């Protein structure tokens, strides 16, 4: 009476250390890494629609700066904005810059609808030499520079467009800021000037500012840009005894806004991936990633740890 | 683990068992063998792959969020934005840390448990014909050729065939 039957389990020569509640160094037979710490050196253009702003940041794209014509009609899931974007036009500032940038990015498209504003005795299509679109003085192709009559007459101008459409419109407009009182009335009637854009809900009013502003631009003055949203059943009124960088129309707003913007210098490639960081796309099934807190799409969750190993086997006790 | 089989009364694992997680190793008059147990192996694998599937495919489908990198400081609004993201990152970091720790503690317990269930299964088949040696091995108190060993492994072993021989040997 001496046969023997033994019950046992497998083992390998060298397993993987994992953590538990009690022990931070337990060797198990197999394990799976749950933190993705590798990224592709490029951005995948599928299956998410990426639009490469190239030389235009998204604000200049919407204004219609020279070199931003490729962005016309563009629709995007993610607008890819380059860190070395270049100002190519008449120097400006946007009072609520980040908020306008957010609205354009989230809206997801550049669908401009032209309409014409019967301006009075005043000239239109004023251009400049700091905004030289190919070989010639030009301006923001979405904006229209008004300047004195041939008889030094700029009458109070009140025009109105009515939104009977089935969507909300985005009007982007500007206000000119001259350096001198002579520059002030050399291209415009008064001092001071002023613009007042009203809806039936709101009123926005600006009076220009006149003074020694710093120079590169080659110039001394600026434009300050504003926007107004006109809901279906609302109106927009432009009044101006001077200085209005008037609009050439309105951008279409999607009712549902589900797009966004990513700022990075990473080249767009040929791979497939629904997850993009500013360091490049991720191609992974892992639940977590330590690559960047800036992540867009269908992504792992960003965590601080560089590695979290999940045990997929029993404890490893070799020999 | 909770049951004390793996890294317990089983002193170590078997490198030579390469087609199963658990198995049998015997010795009788005509030799020795090592064979895998499929049911136990399969039970452990199913439970671990289960954890994996529940994990892999979260859903974190996010598009327009907030700014997270800044050139210069602006004060109040920027501080809130930074504080919000920093709070999120710590809470998710904590979640991942706890999750893996819980899952691994449980995985180790499950595998230790499946080992023990195998051992207990074989103990019950043997009834009064064998004695626990204490290292995961049974001393069988009757002649047990290869068909007999196999009958133990595939669960068809009938203890009544050998009980007379076995009771004799154990107690006399
Ligand atoms: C008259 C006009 O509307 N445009 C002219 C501007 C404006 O007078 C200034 O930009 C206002 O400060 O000046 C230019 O030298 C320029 O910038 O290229 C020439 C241009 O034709
Ligand atoms: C101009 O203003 C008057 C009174 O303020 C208003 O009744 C009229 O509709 C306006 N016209 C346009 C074209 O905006
Ligand atoms: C992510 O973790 C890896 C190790 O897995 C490490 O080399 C890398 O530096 C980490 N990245 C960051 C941004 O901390």
């Amino acid at each position: 009476g001496n046969p023997v039957i033994c019950m046992g389990h497998h083992a390998v020569a060298n397993g993987t250390m994992v953590k538990t509640l009690a022990d931070d160094q337990v060797e198990v037979v197999t394990a799976q890494e749950l933190v993705e710490s590798q990224n592709l050196p490029e951005l995948c253009p599928s299956p998410l629609r990426l639009v490469d702003g190239q030389t235009c940041d998204i604000i200049n794209g919407a204004l219609g700066s020279p070199g931003c014509d490729h962005l016309n009609g563009a629709e995007w899931d993610v607008f890819i904005e380059r860190p070395n974007a270049v100002d190519t036009c008449y120097p400006f500032d946007v009072p609520e810059y980040q908020s306008l940038r957010s609205i354009l990015a989230n809206n997801g498209k550049f669908e401009f609808i032209a309409e014409e504003f019967q301006w009075n005795t005043v000239k239109q299509n004023g251009k400049s030499g700091a905004c030289k679109r190919a070989n010639v003085n030009d301006f923001f192709n979405r904006l229209n520079w008004l300047v004195k009559s041939d008889g030094n007459a700029y009458p109070l101008q009140n025009l109105t467009k009515i939104n009977n459409g089935d969507y909300a419109r985005l009007y982007i407009w500007g206000v000119h800021h001259p350096s001198t009182d002579t520059e002030q009335t050399n291209l415009y009637k008064n001092n001071p000037g002023g613009v007042t854009v009203s809806t039936k809900t709101s009123q926005t009013s600006v009076v220009p500012n006149i003074g020694s502003r710093p120079l590169v631009r080659g110039l001394s003055s600026r434009v300050s840009f504003y926007w107004t949203i006109v809901e279906p059943g609302d109106l927009i009124v432009f009044n101006t005894i001077g200085n209005l960088i008037a609009p050439r129309g309105h951008y279409k707003l999607n009712n549902q806004k589900k797009s966004t913007i990513l700022n990075t210098a990473i080249p767009i490639g040929s791979c497939v991936s629904k997850c993009h960081t500013d360091k490049g796309s991720l191609s992974t099934t892992k639940p977590f990633q330590n690559i960047s807190r800036i992540a867009v799409g269908d992504c792992p969750r960003y965590v601080k740890q560089g590695s979290l190993k999940l045990a997929t086997g029993m404890r490893n006790i070799p020999e | 683990g909770l049951f004390g089989a793996i890294a317990g009364f089983i002193e170590n694992g078997w490198q030579g068992l390469i087609d199963g997680w658990y198995g049998f190793r015997h010795q009788n008059a005509e030799g020795t063998g090592t064979a895998a147990d499929l049911k136990s192996t399969q039970a452990a694998i199913d439970q671990i792959n289960g954890k994996l599937n529940r994990l892999i495919e979260k859903t974190n489908d996010k598009y327009h969020q907030i700014e997270k990198e800044f050139e210069q400081v602006e004060g109040r609004i920027q501080d809130l934005e930074k504080y919000v993201e920093d709070t999120k990152i710590d809470l998710w970091s904590y979640n991942a840390e706890l999750l893996v720790a819980l899952e691994n503690q449980h995985t180790i317990d499950v595998t230790d448990s499946e080992m023990n269930k195998l051992f207990e299964r074989v103990r019950r088949q043997l009834r009064e014909n064998a004695e626990d040696k204490g290292n995961g091995c049974f001393e069988i108190f009757h002649k047990c050729d290869n068909n007999c060993i196999e009958s133990i492994r595939n669960g068809t072993y009938d203890h009544d065939i050998y009980r007379d021989e076995a009771i004799n040997n154990r107690f006399q």
